[PDB]
């Protein structure tokens, strides 16, 4: 009874995304699998609507960026880790590329691994890159958490991108 | 002493007709050439470092042989996996290795290829930190392994280029070896942490909880979701040039492909046979994730080839790319019991008595394994094929004045009667 362009819309939606139960058709072995089943289904579906949201934002960000570190960092942040990935591999960044392939398993080798690789730099590390930093600060699983910190990218995009 | 060899051969068949499993018989003679593949090599006239290296093979060929046999043969029929499509690809991955055997063979023999690749010792001097010296000398404005490929390599100094080739060639090795554990661990312990995170990349997605037929090997999610992606990015970068030529062969490896022809040109039948079954494996499991619609659209970023070879081809193309060593009589023996083509060639190398005499492992070898086959699997080798080979290894006993265990080998024949 509303049209999918209204705000309201985006109200009632995110709404139904947080709250109304999901269903999971399939049968499960027990039913703590179903649970674990439920969540993913329920934060897949969140994570590709603040992705709808966030979407010109950051596309009008892509379109004026003039470095590519930094746009393989904004594909990062619409949640497409192959077209970073692909980014990287063609500004032939490719470790990079290896790297992002990792985000969005929550591996917690990897994660320790970014974290540390991140303390050796912010204890000398003479010059790193200003987006590389970023792309390992989101390897090590909390970006804001941390030190290294996006939390000063509160100034420069919506919160729910942050989000 | 040691033409004492036969004695332990004969030896352990002794032991077998007389605890009246017979895969321990094989066990043994592994153990026996092996032994004497040591006796030759310590100290000796160099005239023995050849015949030390056939015993090594012969070794090897034996263990070869449990490997399959007991595979193929102890093959009593377990469960069939019932997956659904929730599934994650690492289950149908297992399931693709346990129901089809021909594929499991050409892993067994990959893992007897790895088993036996040498590996250089660990580097020495290894330094503190990575790039250390481009850092020192300032020009390095970022950190990471990507920067001097993202503009030219005059970035990085000449020595620690040197560092990243003896790190990634010992890497390499290791990871030929299967040594993959190693692998990680001197990635983390030399500052080589991207690295190390690309060598995770190498595992398919399992999460306990949904895939619950291994809620026991596993407690936690683990591997990675998007993994065709994960490995023509792998691949991509193994393409890229500007990386030591060693990086770029490990992620050759990672991404079932060939690596390229600077680290290739010194791969030996081993190594070069192993690569092959490696291509094949990798093209295979992809292909049967694709019939199942467990590969997303996405992820097919670039080409990678579809189409796997047979082993029966592959075998025929590294023979032909190493003609001697392929050539070499108990590497054959290798080949042919890799295709199952080995009474096939006991027959054969029979008619051969009919420069196989030449050389003294062949025609003792050929007896023992036609004994072990129908030992295992009676009527395996033709009555008359064990008749021949016992004879002739036979008079051989005779030629070498050790009569005394003559009656252990005719325990097969009523032609025994005539002696």
């Amino acid at each position: 009874y509303m049209e999918k362009t209204s705000s309201d819309y985006n109200l009632w939606k995110l709404s139904s995304i947080l709250f109304d139960p999901v269903s999971y058709p399939y049968k499960t072995d027990n039913d703590q699998v179903k649970m674990a089943l439920l969540k993913k289904e329920r934060h897949c579906r969140l994570t590709s609507w603040i992705v709808s949201q966030i979407g010109p934002e950051i596309e009008e960000k892509i379109r004026n960026s003039s470095n590519e570190i930094e746009q393989i960092f904004l594909y990062l942040l619409l949640n497409d880790v192959v077209r970073a990935s692909k980014l990287a591999i063609e500004s032939k960044n490719g470790h990079l590329s290896v790297l992002i392939s990792y985000l969005g398993s929550n591996d917690p080798r990897i994660r320790d691994l970014a974290e540390l690789q991140l303390q050796k730099w912010s204890t000398g590390g003479c010059s790193i890159d200003k987006n590389i930093s970023k792309i390992y600060k989101l390897l090590s699983g909390s970006p804001f958490e941390g030190l290294f910190s996006l939390k000063e990218l509160e100034s420069e995009f919506s919160w729910l991108c942050l989000l | 002493y040691q033409t004492e060899r036969f004695t332990k051969f004969s030896d352990t068949l002794k032991e077998f007709k007389i605890e009246q499993d017979p895969f321990n018989i094989i066990r043994e003679f592994r153990s026996a050439a092996g032994q004497l593949a040591l006796d030759l090599a310590n100290s000796g006239d160099e005239s023995n470092v050849i015949s030390s290296k056939d015993w090594e093979l012969e070794a090897r060929f034996w263990h070869l042989v449990e490997l399959l046999l007991v595979f193929r043969n102890a093959d009593l029929d377990l469960d069939e996996m019932e997956l659904h499509p929730y599934n994650s690809r690492g289950l149908f991955e297992k399931k693709l290795m346990q129901d089809n055997k021909q594929l499991y063979q050409i892993w067994i023999v990959m893992v007897w290829l790895k088993e036996n690749t040498y590996v250089m010792e660990r580097p020495k001097n290894v330094p503190t930190s990575k790039w250390l010296n481009s850092i020192t000398s300032g020009g390095l404005k970022s950190c990471d392994l990507d920067f001097p490929l993202r503009e030219n390599t005059n970035v990085l100094d000449v020595k620690d280029k040197e560092e990243d080739h003896i790190f990634f060639k010992y890497i390499y090795e290791l990871i030929l070896a299967g040594a993959i554990d190693e692998a990680l661990e001197e990635a983390k312990l030399s500052d080589n942490i991207s690295i190390c995170m690309i060598l995770c990349g190498i595992q398919e997605y399992l999460n306990p909880v949904i895939d619950t037929q291994i809620a026991n090997e596993f407690n936690t999610q683990q591997g990675i979701k998007k993994h065709s992606l994960w490995r023509r990015t792998v691949y991509s970068l193994s393409q890229q040039a500007g990386l030591d030529p060693y990086e770029r062969a490990i992620y050759s490896y990672l991404s079932g492909a060939i690596p390229n022809q600077e680290v290739l040109q010194y791969s030996d039948w081993e190594s070069d046979l192993h690569i092959h079954l490696n291509q094949i494996l990798q093209t295979e499991i992809e292909n049967y994730l694709l019939e199942n619609n467990q590969v997303g659209t996405d992820e097919l970023i670039l080409p990678l080839p579809s189409h796997a070879l047979t082993v029966q081809e592959v075998l025929n193309r590294v023979a032909s790319r190493h003609p001697s060593e392929s050539e070499h009589p108990i590497r054959v023996l290798m080949a042919s019991v890799i295709l199952d083509s080995l009474p096939s060639v006991i027959h054969s190398s029979v008619e051969m008595l009919l420069d196989i005499i030449d050389k003294p492992y062949l025609l003792r070898i050929v007896t023992h394994l036609a004994i072990c086959l129908d030992i295992i699997n009676p009527g395996s080798v033709e009555e008359v094929d064990k008749s021949k080979l016992i004879t002739t290894y036979i008079s051989l006993l005779k030629l070498q004045g050790l009569y005394e265990n003559i009656p252990i080998y005719a325990t097969f024949l009523n032609e025994s009667d005539c002696l």
